[PDB]
Order: C-alpha cells, then structure tokens, then sequence
C-alpha cells in the first residue's frame, strides 16, 4: 500500500511528526505505506523518511 | 427546488437528463395512488412505451 | 406484486422501518432515490458527491535496480567451439557476411 | 527492472463508534462530512487527487453493467442449483377486480411463511453477511449494479437470472449501512444549499 | 469496486485485493481439485483471516466483478485474478 | 454405476420432499382451478 | 553462392515423447515468421492462428500462407531444431512424406493448403515450451482448388440449413475424403462469398446471346458428354432470355467485357505460393520441385 | 434442533498462509 | 501481403467511390463503362528497408532505395 | 422497414403474395421475443382440407428503432389453384443459431387477407429502396391477443378484390376448425392418460417402483407420492401443445423426454432430447437416464413429474420415488401422415 | 431408516380420489 | 492576475505561473506543431497534474 | 516559490518550530520555500535554515 | 432583455437562488455592486479590501 490520506489534514500531519500521527482520524483515515522501497519524502523542507 | 441543481439542464436528445438523474423525477414512477388520468399524459411524453 | 420485478426492492422499507424521523433523515431519502447507472455519475462529479460503492486502485510502477550477482567457483564446465563465416545476401550494395 | 504492485481504496466509511488519535486538527472532527477523495504523492512529490471524475472512464461502461457477461459464468460456477421456491419471480396476472378476492384466496389457509433472498439480507449486520456460516447470503452478492436469484427453467434444474438495482438504497445494509445514507443524504444538503 | 463498509485495517498489510490470498505455494503438489478452494470457496474464511471470510464479495466469488472484467493494452488486475495463472505455482 | 450393483441397498440418490412447501403450491394451485 | 539455413532455439528442452513426432516428421514444409537466422518456437507454428482455444478460421490461416516464408527441415536435435528456408526462385529437393497419400508425378503443379483432412493429426504439440508447431501439407493443383471449390460450397449451404454427404466431402478421381469441418468461424469466409457476389451477377447482365443459342440446340437434339449435368429438361430461364433478336457486332462488345472478368477470378482463387516440380522419382518420394511465389 | 445450532458454528482447510493454525479455549 | 488480399483491400480503399458512380449513371449505363480499374505489378521492395521522406521545390516526394523492379499484367478488379 | 424491401425480391418470387408484418413490443412481451440480431426466422404454412405442407422459407427481420415501433418481418401467403383459403395458418417459427431458443408464432390468413383491403448497350440497375410509402392497416391476432400492424405498399388489380375460396358444406365449425392443431393433440393426451389408468387396473390400482431411489420413512410421504400421479393426470390431459414430445419422436428422422411443472410451480420445457440413451426397458438401461441432470431431481427431489418417449411411441411416467407407469401413445397411419406432414 | 429399494414396493391408489380428479379434468378442458 | 480558487498546493512545488507545465524538452524533436499541444491545447491535462 | 505567510502569525510560527508549523490554517496559509540556495532566516534571535 | 448587454448579467442571478438570507448576506450583496473599474480599485486599496 501506498500513501492515502482522505483529507489534505492526514497527509499534512504524517509530514510533520511520523511517530505521533493517526491512522485513523473520525471522519477521515490514513494507510501507512509498507512497502519494499523507502523514499525521502519533501513537501516543503519536512523530510520523512 | 433542490433537487434540479443537481441535476443540471442540458440534454442528451429529446429526453432531458432531469428525467434520469434520480427516481423522484422520472415520471415513469408513478405516485402510489391516482384519482385523475395519469394513465394517458404517460404515454405521449415518453420513449419508454408502457 | 412480486419484489423482483419492481422499482421499490425490499431494502428501501428496511430503511424506514429504523429511523429516527430527523428532519436530517429527510435528506435521505431524497438523496436515496438517485438512479445508480452510468450517466448519472456525471452528475454525481460535478458536484463531488458520493456514489453507493467505495473502490480499490491498482498500481504497477518500475525501478531501475542496479543489481549485486554472486557466483562461486567453478559451478559451470564451459565449451567453446570454433568460429565460422556464412555468406547470404547479395544485393547491388552490399554483401552480408555473419560470425 | 523490479516492477512491483499498488493499492489504495477511497471513498471508504468507517463503523459507528468514531474515535480519533490526532490532537492537532480541529476542523474536520464533524461526523456529517464524508470524503470522496484521497491524495497520493507522486514520484516528484507532487500530492495528485483521486475523484470520481478521475475515475469515471472505466465505470460508465457496458461491461460494468450487462450480467449475460456474468450469469455465464456462474452458471458454469454452480451447474445444478436447488430449484428455490419461486415466490418474487413474475405476476400471475387474472381477470380480476374484486381485490378482497385476491386478498382472501391468498391469505385462507396458509400456514409457512416464505422468506425472499433479498428480504432476508436487509436485517443482517454488516458482519454476518461476511461471516463463513453463511454461503447463501453471500454467494448470492455477486454484482454491484445487480441482484441475482435462482429461476426454475429449464427443465427441473434451475438458473440464475438477472435484476437491475436502479436506486442506492436497493444495495442493502450489510454493504451500505444507515448511517451511511444519513451522512450520504447531508453531503445532499450541503451542495445545493438548501433549508429545511 | 468495494462494499462500503471494507476494513481500513485490511488495507495496511500487504495483501491481495481479492480478499482472499492467492498463496497457492502452501497447498498441496498438483492437486487442482484441492487448490481452488482457496481462491473461489468461502465455506472456510480466507488464509488471511479467520473470523471474516472475504473483504470485498463483489471481485471475489466466481461470476463477480474480479471475475468478469479482468480474469478473461495492459491490466495490473490480470496478476491477480486470472484462474489458470495462478495454478502455475 | 453398474448393472451388476443396480439394486444396492444404500444407493446414492435419496428422496427429500419438503413438505412446508408442497402444501402452498398445493393450496394456491387449488385456489385457481 | 548462397549459404542458408535456420536454427532455432528451443528456449528450455523438449522431451522423448514428443521427440517422436518431430523425428518422424523430418523433409516437411512449414512457414515461420521472420527471415532470421536464430529463432524462438513462437514463430515456427503455423497454428499462432490455428489456435485450439478458439475455433480455427480456414480461409485466414490460407490467407496467412501466402505472406510467410516457407521452410524445409532437415535436423532435429533435443534443444534446436536446424532447418532450410525457401528463397523466392530457387531449385530445392522436396521428399513426399504426407500422410494422406497423393502420387505425383514429373511436370506436375504443386499447392501449400492448411491443413484440412485432419486437424489432430497434422497439430503436434510441445508441452515442454506450451506450444504446438503446426505443419501444413503440400497438395497437387487438381485437389488444390478442389478443396476450395468444396468448402465455398459447404459456407452457402451452412446458412440455408441453418444432405451431409454431398457438402462435406471431396472428390478426388476414384475416392472421397470428409473434410475435417465441425466448429470453424465463418465470418471472414463469407467476405469471400461477398467477393464472388459481385463478379458472378456481373456475369449474369452480359451473358452472350449466342452462347445461350447453342443451349437451346444441344441439350434436346444431340447427347453431349457433359451435358447430362442437365437433364432433357432446359432451365425456363434461358428461354426468358432467348426472346431478344441476335446481334453480331453486340456479341463481341459482351464477349469482351465477361473474358475481361476472366481474368480477375484469379484474385479469388488464389492458392499460396507454387512449386513447380521437374523432375521426380517414385520409389524414394523424392521431388525437386523450383519455388515461385504468386 | 441440535443440527441447527451445529449449522450456526460448523481437513477442511487445504491450505494456510501465515503459518500452522493454534486452537483456543474459552474459560 | 499477397495477391489474394489486396484485392480484397482495394475494393474497401475504393468504398465511396463505387456508390458514386453507379447511382450517378442510373438514368443511362453502358456495358463498356463496366470495366472499373486494373493493378499492375512493379516490382519488389526488400523488406526493413524504409521509404526516406524529401520535400523538393514545394512537394514531398517518398524515395525507396534498393528497388528492383520488374513488371505484369494490368489485372481487372471490382 | 428495409426488411419488407429487401424480401420482396429474394423472398417475394418464391411465394405469391407476401404479408408485411410489423410486430409491436406488446406482440413481443406476450410471445417473449428477445430481440438480437442473430436470429434466423422461418416461415411455412399450414394447409387445411388438403394435404396440408408448405415448403420452408427463411424471412429477414429488422428492429424498426423510432408511426409504431418494433420489429419488422414479411409473412409468405400461398395461393394454391388460384385462391386463398380462408382457414389456413401461416406458423412462424423463430430461432436463434447456437442456443436452446424455438418459439412458434401462428397467424391466420383472414387477419391478414381482409388487412390487405382498403453503341453499348444498356443494363439496369434496381436497388433495394424504402421509397415506396406504407399504409398502416390494424389487426389482432386471433390466437393470443396481441395488435401487429400491416403495411400496404402501393405498386386486373383494382378492379378485383383479393380472392377468397371459403369452405363448403359438410363442415366443422370454425372454432373448431381454426384450431385443428389443439383439439387433434389434445384427445391424443387423454387417450395417453387412458392407457395408464388401464395399467393401474390390471396391477390392482398400485404403483411399482423400478429406479433404485431410498425413501425417508414417514407415512405422509407414502401418500404425498400419490398426490403426484393424481396430479399429472390433470396435466396430462389439460397440455395440449405443438412441441411435445411424442411429437418429435414421431418425425424424428433416441429417447425424448419433456419435464412437467406439477401444481402450476414451474413452466413446462417440451422435447428435450436424451442423446446417446437408448430406452429398451433393461434395467442397464434406466442408469444411464439417471445420469442425466433431469431424472436426478425429477426423482430426488418434489414437484416435478416426468414423461420419457421411445422413437416406439411407448412411454413412461417417472414420479419422484423411482416408480414408473408403461403407457403408449396410439397413432394411426392416417394419424402419422397428418402429423408428418404438419409439423416434421 | 430409509427404506430399501426393491421392485415390489407398492402404493395402493384409492378407486375414489382417481376417478374424482377424472371429474376436474374434464372441466377444466 | 489568477482565479480566486486556485488551489494553494500548486505554490508548494516549483512549477511555472502559467498554470500548464512548458517542459518542451519532453517532446519530440523539430515539432512545432505537436509542441503547441503542451502550451495550449486545453483537451489534455496539464503535465503537472 | 518563496516565504508568503498570508498573516502575520504564520510567519512567526515557522520561525518558532521548523517542523510543527501549520501549511494551511483554517483562514491563512503559508508557503515553505524550495530553493536551490538555502540562507539564514534572523528575526531577532530565533535562527531558521 | 439581453443578457449580454446588460448591468446585472445572469451570475448575479445564481447568487439570488443560493442564499441563506441572512443578515450578513444582506452586505455581501451591498459590496457586490462593486464597480470593477480602475479608479474604483484605489478606493478598496486605500481601506484595504
């Protein structure tokens, strides 16, 4: 699975603290990607790797 | 008066699209009781024969 | 009557046999009478509405990986034969020789 | 060059009991709004929406809504079906008029009740109908669009024909649920703009 | 296409969108009486889980959605569904 | 499936008639004739 | 002068079952698909058309046959099968192996027909790649058409039925053959049928007048050899027709124009590529025929 | 009734993915 | 692709072209307008070689190379 | 509307008059005609007072999409020795090519006849044109119900109407001789029924079983198994059909076999073929009509009786429970002619 | 129990009750 | 000057303040008119989003 | 693209934390920039690369 | 009427069916008779509208 983030909220809160987010808001919902290849991630300058 | 916003105006031939958009406006439902001629003003405004 | 040959299919009474009766469940059932077909997704995405079923996407992507081959000794017994030449074509520009 | 596979749904609704981890949003916690989008980012990190109008050239399309396609298939699946009581199948229609006739030939003496497929699959939770205790309730689920039953021709084996749903609310409530269609009916509100 | 009320939790896991795992590795040497109950039966739940028995029943079952587009330009949904390519393994 | 086992005192088909369901058809079908 | 031949590669091996038929088969003809010299499996088969999935299409594998090239094997070897292609004017030596048994002779006139006696037979398979190599069979000309002529008769009389003795079978001079004809798809077929529609009504507008004469004074005075396709009886038609007057300079301007379509019934008729043998032997099936295509 | 209460709960499993299958108790 | 197709070919090449003279010679035909076209054989191209695209004072002209020629009947057809 | 033009010149030679015919959605609903266009029709006429056979042709048919709207067919009208006969059914026989489809539509020369009532040389060229104006006449068909319409193109004609050659004296009456089809067929089933209630008599009223079924034991079992012969017997005689299957095993050049529908639950599938099963009464014999899907259920399970024909005209009633009557189809050789000719 | 086959197994069929749905029949033809 | 709705996640990443991407390295060699077709062409997408 | 915080508080919220500042607010928004060179951001003396 | 050639130019009109009529939406329909002109342009960036 890859990033999916129902809202513009989830995808802009997994950006800014990896350990501390949600996966799964009241309205809304996030998959964590799994996935056999890691990228560095740069909406902006916050990097999540 | 709400429901017509969804639905639009345009048309794909003779039929208008508020005709298909949603079942409350099809005309070929009919209301569950009918004391008037409903019968007749079906069959002359339809390409869908009853 | 019979419930498979109507427009109204058994479900819908389920429905309003377990309300509330909201003036919000009003909106429903408004909401519910809506032809589930093709064209009028379209007017199910001028709009940003929701149609009755939710969907999966499916992917493929690609990934120039610059491999690692390991191989140790002597796991193949080699044999090379002797090089030869066969002439085939002959046309006015060229002649087509072929290890 | 490894080519892998990816998923991502969209469009989901989660089960009654709404509860949440984050503390740092406050603008979307309203049960009445539902998402029809989801965001994923792209090889140069470029977040791409994902709607229905992005998502509309492989749905309205005729193999999505024709079952001769499908009941091929399950026929081939389930050969030599039991020949089910054929209470829903057609009208039987007669010269009558007198509609307390027809009423009271019908109800005199009857003495066991009938259960239809589709009714027996309006009071089920959402669970049960996936649960494996139970094959006909799901076997019968094939399509979307669709409702499949079993018919009595030909000979004295049966076969599975074919109904359209032609409305929401006749998917029933183990694959759309009620509060579903409560939240469904104000997203309905909220675009036109209208009071009540 | 997908009922509704699929699991968010299902999604998370590397898994196939059947709902049932196409893993034909486990069963038995060359027993094609015995290596479709794992792609198309329900009376057992999935190898995945064991208390639900298919995520989505409209691309799982025989005759449904999976079955009638994609099992028979380029599908990444052939991988995945076709019947007599997955009997290879 | 052979000649020789024809009469076989478990044989595999088994009659199962439903008799909830032969009284409606039996009742409606006296209803109309 | 010209060095050639074709191997092919066998991708992982073959078997010893299999193997039987691939030897047994050694000095035939079969087309492949482009003029390599190394080669997969996937273009040696005839049957990439001749599919056993679906049903065949007789007249587009004959329409297929006149585009490849041609090829003759003469090695089989476990992994590689080594054979000989066919250049466009060049005397080869072609050995007779086919099983339905036709004796040839020296000056005769050969034809590349699918394969259509017996579809089993003439389809070998190879379960060790997934793939059956499909052998065509070399035919001479009086059953080259005369198989065409047959199965052009079996596609009208589908539609009107749609007895089993006069539409199947094919008549050589002192035998029939049954056709291998159970599930075909006819819809590429018919365009053909549809291409003779137009020449044959053509030729039913400009029919010459004296020509229709020489009826009238044949089949009910003399006894003619191949008259007795008719009866005593003349059609009622003809007499239809016969009432016109004569007229000389308009039966030239008529036998002009019906020998000018004369010439295009070779556009419909057309076999594959031909080999004309000029010298043969009969107790080693041994020919030497020269390729020419068209 | 004993084989409806039987129908409600249920060699069977020609294969299993995550591994061999561990039996439970309920006290 | 051979004779036996092209002749096939033409005929669909030719389409609207057939219903445009038939229907505009109704009123009078003659037995010698019947006679509709007629394919030659010029010769052969060697396959993989392609035709080289040139513009000259203007036109663009296509140039094959390695052509040998030869020659044929002119073959009625329709 | 091509399809009237097109057939009157391939199909229009090879008849004396033809009947264009143009089916409305009401006609289909009733006879349950799924419009595809691979389907073959086929037409051929039932004579009367006369050995009765027409030669079978086959007739184009076209949707007509939107003044009516349907699908649009041409009926071939025979006139033998100059004339028309009034009592003369015209059968339209419909069927696809690769499914198990075959429905027969019957018409009436009298709803159609009176419906017709208000230097080089040159070659020509006729096409097929729909330039000819049509006259929508109404009708109804006599049999079912159902309005079709007729079209009347216009072209020791007007001064004559169409030639009719009605029946003389002695003569049976017209709603009895209309349908000639089903009173023939009919008394034929009630003299079947007759034969196994005379082979009731001479066993002592009993039923013996013959197919090796088990019976769960209960005695309302034992008496609903006799509900089943009491309520074929009403069947059998009330089916009077034209594709049954006695019928096919009379014109057949094997087994034919056609399920009932017991109690008005089912629809009734006629002339079911048994292929590669030969009925010589042997008990090798009746395993392999239990392989078949039909017996399976017609003997396991409820509802369902079951009448297996041999090419001998002797037949079988198999009831659920395995047990089996003999009876036999009489059929003269004046009898045999009169449904070769007809129906084969 | 099942009962075994066997091909003298009988069902005694009432004179009455045959002879009075020979009643219906007539009528409803 | 720019639509009032323009989505503020098109100023995140480097792009151009035309709207439609002008990559014209992308296409193909000596076509002016089939590069028109990224510029103007408004059928396509842009080949941003 | 550049630093717009379109109010005064956003700007003084990514100078305050790098990581946690708000992309969009419910009225407001701000624009973290990606730039090929990088500077020092002094306002007063909280320090920000 | 026409509709080009007029001062009120029928998107006025799809505000008018799509309010709530509320005392706020009254001033929204005050300042939406605003002159779109140059020297009105001054007048809103003088009071910072």
């Amino acid at each position: 699975p890859t990033l999916a983030a129902s809202h513009r909220v989830m995808l802009d809160e997994y950006m800014s603290n990896k350990q501390t987010h949600a996966p799964v808001h009241m309205g809304q919902y996030l998959i964590e990607e799994v996935a056999p290849m890691k990228r560095l991630l740069k909406l902006g300058n916050k990097v999540v790797y | 008066q709400a429901l017509l916003k969804l639905a639009g105006h345009e048309t794909v031939g003779r039929t208008p699209i508020t005709h298909l958009v949603s079942a409350l406006l099809d005309p070929h439902l009919l209301p569950p009781f009918a004391y008037h001629d409903v019968f007749t003003d079906l069959m002359q405004k339809s390409s869908r024969q009853p | 009557m019979a419930e498979y040959e109507e427009w109204h299919k058994s479900p819908v009474a389920a429905y309003a046999a377990s309300c509330q009766a909201t003036p919000g469940a009003i909106s429903a059932m408004v909401s519910m009478h809506q032809k589930l077909s093709a064209p009028s997704f379209i007017c199910q995405a001028k709009h940003r509405m929701h149609p009755g079923f939710a969907m999966t996407v499916v992917r493929t992507d690609e990934v120039l990986a610059e491999h690692i081959l390991y191989c140790s000794r002597a796991s193949t017994s080699m044999f090379v034969g002797l090089p030869s030449v066969v002439r085939r074509e002959v046309r006015s520009d060229a002649v087509t020789f072929e290890i | 060059r490894i080519q892998y596979t990816y998923f991502f749904p969209v469009g989901l609704h989660l089960p009654v009991p709404r509860y949440s981890t984050s503390v740092s949003v406050r603008g979307v916690e309203s049960p009445a709004i539902q998402s029809t989008e989801t965001w994923v980012v792209n090889k140069n990190n470029v977040p791409l929406c994902f709607g229905y109008q992005n998502a509309l050239k492989s749905i309205c399309h005729p193999r999505m809504h024709n079952p001769t396609q499908s009941a091929q298939a399950l026929n081939q699946a389930f050969p030599d079906p039991d020949g089910g009581h054929g209470y829903g199948l057609r009208y039987e229609q007669t010269p009558n008029m007198n509609l307390f006739r027809t009423f009271h030939q019908y109800y005199m003496g009857k003495n066991v009740a009938f259960v239809p497929d589709v009714a027996q699959k309006a009071l089920v939770t959402t669970e049960d109908l996936l649960h494996p205790t139970s094959h006909r309730l799901l076997r019968l689920e094939v399509h979307p669009f669709f409702d499949f039953f079993v018919h009595p021709c030909p000979g004295a084996r049966g076969s599975y024909r074919a109904t359209h749903r032609t409305m929401v609310g006749n998917i029933p409530q183990p694959l759309a649920p009620r509060e579903f269609q409560e939240s469904r009916g104000a997203q309905f509100d909220a675009v036109t703009n209208m009071t009540h | 296409p997908t009922p509704v009320t699929s699991d968010v939790a299902y999604f998370q896991t590397p898994s196939n969108p059947r709902g049932r795992a196409a893993c034909v590795v486990s069963c038995d040497a060359y027993s094609n009486e015995s290596a479709e109950r794992l792609l198309y039966d329900h009376s057992i739940p999935d190898p995945a889980y064991e208390c639900r028995s298919t995520n989505n029943p409209w691309a799982s079952q025989r005759g449904s959605l999976g079955d009638v587009l994609y099992n028979i330009m380029y599908s990444p949904c052939r991988q995945f569904f076709h019947k007599e390519d997955i009997m290879r393994y | 499936t052979e000649a020789g086992r024809f009469w076989a005192p478990h044989p595999e088909n088994v009659l199962f008639i439903h008799k909830p369901t032969m009284e409606e058809t039996r009742r409606v079908a006296l209803g109309l004739r | 002068a010209l060095d050639k031949s074709i191997v092919v590669n066998l991708t992982s091996r073959l078997f010893a079952d299999e193997l039987a038929a691939l030897q047994s088969k050694i000095g035939s003809v079969l087309p492949l698909g482009d003029c390599h010299r190394l080669q997969n499996i996937q273009a040696l088969g005839l049957g990439c058309v001749c599919s056993r999935e679906t049903s065949p299409d007789y007249i587009q594998i004959m329409q297929y046959l006149s585009k490849c090239t041609l090829a003759v094997l003469e090695e089989v070897r476990p992994d590689s099968l080594r054979l000989t292609r066919m250049d466009p004017s060049d005397n080869l030596q072609i050995k007779n192996v086919y099983a339905p048994f036709f004796q040839w002779d020296s000056n005769t006139q050969l034809a590349v027909l699918p394969p259509l006696f017996s579809r089993k037979d003439s389809t070998i398979v190879l379960e060790s790649n997934g793939f059956d190599i499909v052998f065509p069979m070399v035919v001479p000309q009086q059953l080259g058409h005369a198989i065409l002529q047959q199965l052009l008769v079996y596609h009208i009389y589908s539609k009107i039925s749609a007895l089993d003795l006069y539409t199947t079978n094919v008549s050589f001079m002192g035998r029939t053959y049954r056709l291998d004809v159970d599930n075909t798809d006819p819809r590429t077929a018919l365009r053909v049928l549809d291409d003779l529609s137009m020449y044959l009504c053509i030729l039913s507008a400009l029919v010459p007048r004296g020509c229709l004469r020489l009826l009238t004074a044949l089949v009910r005075h003399d006894r003619h050899p191949l008259t007795e396709v008719f009866e005593g009886v003349v059609p009622d038609e003809v007499t239809r027709i016969d009432l016109d007057q004569l007229s000389v300079p308009d039966d030239i301007t008529r036998m002009r124009v019906m020998f000018s379509y004369l010439q295009s019934l070779s556009s419909i008729f057309n076999l594959g590529p031909r080999l004309h043998v000029y010298a043969y032997s009969a107790e080693t099936l041994a020919a030497s025929c020269w390729y020419s295509p068209r | 009734l004993h084989d409806y209460i039987k129908m409600k709960a249920g060699e069977n499993l020609p294969g299993l993915s995550h591994g061999q299958l561990a039996t439970c108790e309920i006290i | 692709k051979g004779f036996a197709e092209v002749v096939a070919m033409i005929k669909d090449h030719f389409t609207d072209v057939i219903r445009t003279k038939y229907i505009q010679l109704r009123h009078e035909l003659y037995i010698n307008r019947l006679v509709f076209g007629a394919v030659c054989t010029l010769g052969t191209v060697p396959f993989d070689s392609h035709p080289v695209h040139q513009s000259l004072n203007s036109l663009p002209v296509l140039v094959f190379a390695n052509f040998e020629a030869a020659c044929g009947p002119w073959t009625v057809f329709l | 509307m091509d399809a009237h033009a097109i057939n009157e010149r391939y199909v229009g030679p090879r008849c004396h008059r033809l009947a264009h015919v143009v089916l409305p959605r009401t006609f289909l609903l009733h006879h349950a005609i799924p419009l595809e266009p691979e389907i073959i029709f086929s037409t051929y006429t039932r004579f009367s007072r006369s050995p009765g056979s027409s030669r079978r042709l086959v007739v184009c048919g076209k949707r007509v999409l939107p003044s009516p709207s349907g699908l649009a067919l041409s009926l071939p009208l025979f006139s033998h020795d100059g004339n028309f006969h009034p009592f003369d059914i015209s059968v339209l026989r419909i069927s696809c090519p690769g499914s198990n489809l075959s429905l027969t539509v019957r018409f009436l020369y009298l709803s159609l006849v009176v419906a017709m009532g208000a230097p080089p040389v040159r070659l020509s060229f006729n096409p097929v044109n729909a330039d000819v104006p049509a006259t929508w006449r109404d009708a109804t068909n006599v049999y079912s119900g159902a309005p079709y319409y007729v079209c009347v193109y216009e072209r020791e004609d007007d001064w004559l109407p169409i030639p009719l050659s009605f029946p003389e004296e002695p003569v049976p009456p017209p709603p009895s001789l209309v349908f000639m089809d089903d009173l023939f067929i009919n008394t034929k089933q009630c003299d079947f029924v007759d034969t196994l209630e005379a082979a009731c008599r001479t066993q002592g009223y009993t039923l013996r079983q013959r197919v090796p079924v088990a019976i769960p034991r209960d005695a309302e079992i034992a008496d609903a198994v006799k509900s089943h012969f009491l309520e074929a017997c009403l069947v059998l005689r009330g089916l009077a059909s034209e594709a049954s299957a006695w019928i096919r095993a009379a014109t057949s050049p094997a087994c034919w076999m056609d399920v009932l529908g017991l109690w008005e639950s089912r629809p009734h599938t006629l002339g079911l073929e048994l292929r590669g099963v030969n009925c010589g009464g042997t008990d090798g014999d009746w395993l392999e009509i239990l392989k078949q899907p039909d017996v399976q259920k017609t003997v396991s399970g409820s509802l369902v009786a079951c009448v297996i024909v041999t090419p001998a005209l002797e037949a079988w009633l198999v009831l659920p429970g395995g047990f089996a009557i003999k009876g036999r189809y009489r059929a003269s050789k004046e009898d045999l002619v009169f449904i070769r000719g007809r129906y084969g």
